[PDB]
């Protein structure tokens, strides 16, 4: 019965950005099932590196590799940058 | 009054200083048609390619070596490309009750196959 | 406009012109 | 007193999901502590660049909310979030407007 | 310049094995460019996963490893 | 003397008008029950009694719909591509024999 | 049912080419047409009856529709 | 330090070009194709035997769920000319 989905976690960083600005349901669907397939398929470029490369474990190392082989261009640069700076804010804070 | 210099030399004499049967045109275009559709070499000069390769990905990281199947790779995959691209073209020119493929006949292909 | 060339019209040299 | 992951990264993504999700995926064998908080991150930042594109285009439509077609402009205005988003198809999203040359009239 | 070593002949033969039977003349500038940025998206990610490897030389495995990503596998070379 | 003459706009405004209008339009074309028995007899083909979500057929159409309208677009231009405005069935497919389903 | 194709009538595979941006549809498309929606649906709802098989499900899901388009490639966002 | 062992199905696609053609030999170029191949599309297959079952949320590859994706895959004929090859292939299996 339990539905699993982001709908508070994207509804955050959307007053995050536009703390005015409402969503509909439908369009929450649109985000939702976006996210989910960007996530499988950075998810499993990594997968795939990985076993290319002889190794077993998902590094953060991978989910870039992937991040520069999927999302096109400069997406991909304001992603990296954005990981690399959440991952460096995740180890100081430990 | 407008001017402009060409010479681009400020001195001149810069070297002297211390510092018949004939086939109609396309039965031998058919003809090697089916030269190079019945054979499966490789047409790209491979040295002009595997050089098209290093100047292009020294962009990417320097220092680059290629192993030699690699650049083997580069080239079978681009003329597979490109004889896939050139069918298609000539369908695009086809359609256009011609025989002449054109440069906008594979601007178009590219967009309906959806590569661009 | 049209660009000018880049020989003299007179020698058909190069140089410095009054275009 | 339990923080969350999220909150150790800064992130509004859940980074403890995406954890989950990623093991048991079985994307791999064994998955490390900063993979998900880097998906999180960047899936975040996804979000957010076509959640912002959206916000520019419906304050045009002037409508309060984001109904489903915004999120259509937004994704074929931009020239990246077209490549990635370029073999999907929104749902309610219509066509960018556009008309060719030769069809107007002279 | 390395680029206009594909030739025209080379692009004329390219066209022959793709049934063409008249090349316009400025196909021949256009095959360059639209090659160019072709490779120049393979070469890009076989490179990629060549600094994944912290290899620094490239292999054709990588190579048609960068053809699969694209969509476009490569049967002959490994893999 | 002076004859009427009704209001009519000439072949082709009231076709960019309505292009105007319909591009603007999110909602579906195809009417829903004209397209849901579509699948009906398109489905008993493949398993009997297949029951049907009133959503698998909304999803079906937007996708069909969706599909449709990216074709008819490469069909204009492959239409224009023949200096033409009308498009004809071998547009449909010279479209089609590129994207590599024919 | 029966031929229910023609339910796609032509004044709708019109508004759809409308919304295409074509201006003049000569006949002959709207039978053309009516058969490439006939080769599309085709193959998703097979691709969806078997997955609705592989579930021993008897209703055929939307679920299924979706997980459909992907494998052809037309991922459709909205539904799940 | 003898070079590790590559993985490879060549010895096995012989047996089979034995099978079909007896007279008949491949060439380097053209086994190393059907490697290429045989892991492709096995690969394919196998992958999509993945999904079927996270779809169903379960988690198990069976003989069902990949008659299924090979159905899904591989088309038409090729389908079928499969599923009942690869039936009798488990039913022998099982049957001893
Ligand atoms: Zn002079």
């Amino acid at each position: 019965t339990r539905k699993e989905s982001y709908a508070i976690y994207v509804y955050k960083v959307l007053k995050q950005v536009h703390p005015d600005t409402g969503i509909s349901s439908k369009a929450m669907s649109i985000m939702n099932s976006f996210v989910n397939d960007v996530f499988e398929r950075i998810a499993g470029e990594a997968s795939r590196l990985a076993h290319y490369n002889k190794r077993s474990t998902i590094t953060s190392r991978e989910i870039q590799t992937a991040v520069r082989l999927l999302l096109p261009g400069e997406l991909a640069k304001h992603a990296v940058s954005e990981g690399t700076k959440a991952v460096t804010k995740y180890t100081s804070a430990k | 009054a407008r001017t402009k210099q060409t010479a681009r030399k400020s001195t001149g004499g810069k070297a002297p200083r211390k510092q018949p049967h004939r086939y109609r045109p396309g039965t031998v275009a058919l003809r090697e048609i089916r030269r190079y559709q019945k054979s499966t070499e490789l047409l790209i000069r491979k040295l002009p390619f595997q050089r098209l390769v290093r100047e292009i990905a020294q962009d990417f990281k320097t220092d680059l070596r290629f192993q030699s199947s690699a650049v083997m790779a580069l080239q079978e995959a681009s003329e597979a490309y490109l004889v896939a691209l050139f069918e298609d073209t000539n369908l695009a020119a086809i359609h256009a009750k011609r025989v002449t493929i054109m440069p906008k006949d594979i601007q178009l292909a590219r967009r309906i196959r959806g590569e661009r | 406009d049209f660009e000018n060339e880049d020989f003299c019209s007179a020698c058909n040299q190069s140089g410095s012109f009054l275009c | 007193k339990a923080k969350t992951r999220s909150s150790r990264a800064g992130l509004q993504f859940p980074v403890g999901r995406v954890h989950r999700l990623l093991r048991k995926g079985n994307y791999a064998e064994r998955v490390g502590a900063g993979a998900p908080v880097y998906l999180a991150a960047v899936l975040e930042y996804l979000t957010a660049e076509i959640l912002e594109l959206a916000g520019n285009a419906a304050r045009d439509n002037k409508k309060t909310r984001i109904i489903p077609r915004h999120l259509q402009l937004a994704v074929r205005n931009d020239e990246e979030l077209n490549k990635l988003l370029g073999r999907v198809t929104i749902a309610q999203g219509g066509v960018l407007p556009n008309i060719q040359s030769v069809l107007l009239p002279k | 310049d390395n680029i206009q070593g594909i030739t025209k002949p080379a692009i004329r033969r390219l066209a022959r094995r793709g049934g063409v039977k008249r090349i316009s003349g400025l196909i021949y500038e256009e095959t360059r460019g639209v090659l160019k940025v072709f490779l120049e998206n393979v070469i890009r990610d076989a490179v990629t996963y060549t600094e994944h490897a912290k290899r620094k030389t490239v292999t054709a495995m990588d190579v048609v490893y960068a053809l699969k990503r694209q969509g476009r596998t490569l049967y002959g070379f490994g893999g």
